[PDB]
C-alpha cells in the first residue's frame, strides 16, 4: 500500500511516503527483501525525500536495509537525508549508509547506470 | 528344562491363540486384519512359540537365526517395541488365565509350587530379551548407514571448473553439518587449488545465529589461505540471521545468483573469461 | 640453525621447519628483523607450510613480525596457513596478515614481482 | 629438519646451515634425491655459505650429490665455497662440481633461469 516497487532498466526504484515508526517500518522491510529477491536487479534506489523526522528505530531499519540489499547488490540511498534526519542517523546510525546522490535522483540513476555499465 | 516345557507350550499355543483374538480388538483391527489373513499369523506365532524350547535346555542357533527373521517380518510388518510389548503383555495375562484354569505345570506332583509358576515367567521374559535383541540390529545399521550418506552428501565441492571451485549446501544447516562445512571445504581447497570458491546458500531453510557465524568465518578462512570466498545466492532470512549477528559485512563479497557469480569470479581471473 | 635467511631477486625468503614455539618465535623475530633491517628487501616471503600446529602465542608472533616488516616493506605469507591452525588464527590472531599466495610459493614470488615491477 | 628445500618455477632451492659427519650428510642427500625425485625440476640449487669447514668425507658426499643430481638434472653450487673449504674440496674431492655460479643466491638463480629458459 504504502511501498511502490519500481523496476526500470536494469536497476530497481523506491519512493518513501509514509514516515510511520513501527508497521511500515517492518513492512517496508519484508516488501523490499520480497522483490529483491524475486526480481534479480543489480543495482536498488530508494527515496527518503518525503521524510523530514526519524526516530531511532527507522535509523536502525534503514541501516539495516543498506546492509539488507547490499548482501544482493549495490545501492545509491539517492534522496538527500535532510538535515534534521542526516544529523539523527549520524548520531544513531554510525555508518557510511552505502553509495549516495544527493537528492537529484537523476544523478542516482545515472550514477548507477555508469557503475553497471562498467 | 525345556522338554516338559514344550509339551505344555503344545497347548499353551492354543491358549496363544485365544490371546492374539483377544488382542486383535484394541489396536488397530482393520489393519492387522488387511495386512495379513488370521490363520497366518496364527501359524506365525505357534511356529514361533513351539520349538523355542526343542533344544537340550541350553540354546538353539538355527532358531536363534528363525528369532532373528521374525523379528525383522514384525519390524516391516509394522509391530514396533510398543505393539510387541503389548503382545508380551497379555501372553502373560493369558498364560495366568490358563494357570487358573489348566492347572498342569511342569514337575509331577500333587500340588506344585512357585517355582515353576515364576520359571515360566523367568522363560517367557528370556524369550522377550532375545526378541528385543534381534529387533533393533536392522534399525542400528540403517540409522548408521543413513547417517554415513548425510555426512558424506553435506559438503559435495566436486563441482570444479578451471582456477574454480563451486560448493553447493542445500540441507538445513546444524552444529554437525556446520563442522563438516568448514572442515570440507578447507580440506578441499588445501588439495584441490583454486582461486574463487562460490558458496550456493540457496537452499537452506533456516540459518541460526552460530551458523551464520561459521559460515562467514569459514569465508575468512578461506580468504586466509589465499582464495577469494563469494557468498552466492543469500536468501533474505538468511540476511536478517547475519546482520543481527552483527559481525562486519564488507569483506565477504555475495552475489545475487551463480549465473553472476561465475562470471564475476572470472572477471577475477581478468583473462580467464575467454 | 633453523632460520634459513635466502636473498634473491631484490627480495627475500625465508622458511621454517622448526615447529615449536618458544625460541622458534623469539630467534625467528629477532633474526628476521636482523636481515631485513640489515639487506634492504622490499618484499619478504614467509613458508608456513612445515607448521602444523599453532597456538597464541606463535599467531601473534607471526603478526607482529608481519606488521614490523611491513613497517620496512611488502609483506607475505606465501604458503597458506593449514586448516588445523588456519581455524586457531582466526579464532585469536584476527588479522588479513598482508597478502597471501594459496600455499603456492612460486605464485607469491610471481605476486611480488608484479608488484615491485610497478 | 634442517634442511629446507624450496620449490620456485619448477627450480628446486637448498639450506644448508650445519655441518656434521655421518648424519647430516646422509640425511641430506636422501632427503635432497627424494625430493628431487617426488616433484621433477630440471634445475636444482644447493647452498653452501653457512658452512666453514670441511673434511674428506663431506666433500666427497657433495661431489656424490652433484654427479647424483647430474644424472637426472642440471644443479649448481650457487654459494661462494669459502676459501678454506674450497682449497679443502679442491685438495680431496677434485670435480669441477658442475656449473657454478658461487658468489650468490640471486646470480646463480638467474644464471639457471638464462640457460633453462633457453
Amino acid at each position: 500500500m504504502g511501498i511502490p516497487i519500481l523496476k526500470l532498466g536494469e536497476c530497481l526504484l523506491i519512493s518513501i511516503q509514509s514516515e510511520l515508526d513501527d508497521h511500515t517500518a517492518v513492512e517496508f522491510q519484508e516488501d523490499l527483501l520480497a522483490k529483491i529477491h524475486e526480481t534479480s536487479a543489480r543495482g536498488v534506489v530508494i527515496d527518503i525525500t518525503s521524510i523530514d523526522f526519524i526516530d531511532s528505530f527507522i535509523a536502525k531499519i534503514l541501516g539495516d536495509v543498506v546492509s539488507m540489499s547490499k548482501l544482493m547488490g549495490a545501492k545509491v540511498v539517492v534522496t538527500g537525508i535532510q538535515p534534521a534526519v542526516a544529523i539523527t542517523l549520524i548520531e544513531l546510525g554510525i555508518t557510511f549508509s552505502g553509495v549516495l546522490s544527493a537528492m537529484d535522483l537523476e544523478s542516482g540513476l545515472e550514477k548507477l547506470k555508469q557503475e553497471l555499465g562498467e | 528344562m525345556y522338554k516338559d516345557f514344550a509339551n505344555f507350550i503344545r497347548t499353551n499355543k492354543k491358549d496363544l491363540l485365544n490371546n492374539w483374538m483377544n488382542e486383535m480388538e484394541k489396536q488397530s483391527d482393520p489393519l492387522i486384519n488387511d495386512i495379513a489373513k488370521e490363520p497366518m499369523y496364527e501359524e506365525t506365532s505357534i511356529e514361533f512359540v513351539d520349538l523355542i524350547v526343542s533344544n537340550i535346555t541350553e540354546n538353539g542357533s538355527k532358531f536363534n537365526e528363525k528369532l532373528d527373521d521374525f523379528a525383522e517380518k514384525v519390524v516391516h510388518l509394522g509391530w514396533p517395541i510398543h505393539f510387541v510389548t503389548t503382545g508380551l503383555r497379555v501372553f502373560g495375562l493369558l498364560v495366568y488365565t490358563a494357570m487358573r484354569d489348566e492347572d498342569l505345570f511342569l514337575k509331577r506332583e500333587e500340588k506344585p509350587e512357585d517355582d515353576a509358576y515364576y520359571r515360566f515367567e523367568t522363560w517367557l521374559s528370556s524369550m522377550y530379551n532375545k526378541v528385543v535383541t534381534a529387533y533393533a540390529d536392522t534399525w542400528e545399521k540403517t540409522v548408521s548407514i543413513q547417517k554415513s550418506a548425510l555426512q558424506e552428501l553435506s559438503a559435495p565441492l566436486l563441482p570444479i571448473f578451471e582456477k574454480i571451485s563451486v560448493m553447493p549446501l542445500i540441507g538445513t544447516i546444524d552444529t554437525e553439518r556446520a563442522k563438516l562445512i568448514i572442515e570440507n571445504l578447507l580440506i578441499g581447497v588445501v588439495k584441490n587449488r583454486s582461486e574463487v570458491v562460490l558458496i550456493d546458500i540457496t537452499g537452506v531453510p533456516v540459518v541460526d545465529t552460530m551458523v551464520a557465524h561459521h559460515i562467514i568465518q569459514a569465508s575468512e578462512a578461506v580468504r586466509l589461505v589465499g582464495c577469494q570466498a563469494m557468498l552466492v545466492g543469500i536468501r533474505p532470512e538468511i540476511a536478517q540471521t547475519i546482520v543481527n549477528l552483527g559481525i562486519e559485512l564488507d569483506q565477504i563479497i555475495t552475489t545475487n545468483t551463480m549465473k553472476k557469480g561465475m562470471e564475476r569470479a572470472l572477471a577475477l581471473t581478468n583473462r580467464e573469461i575467454v
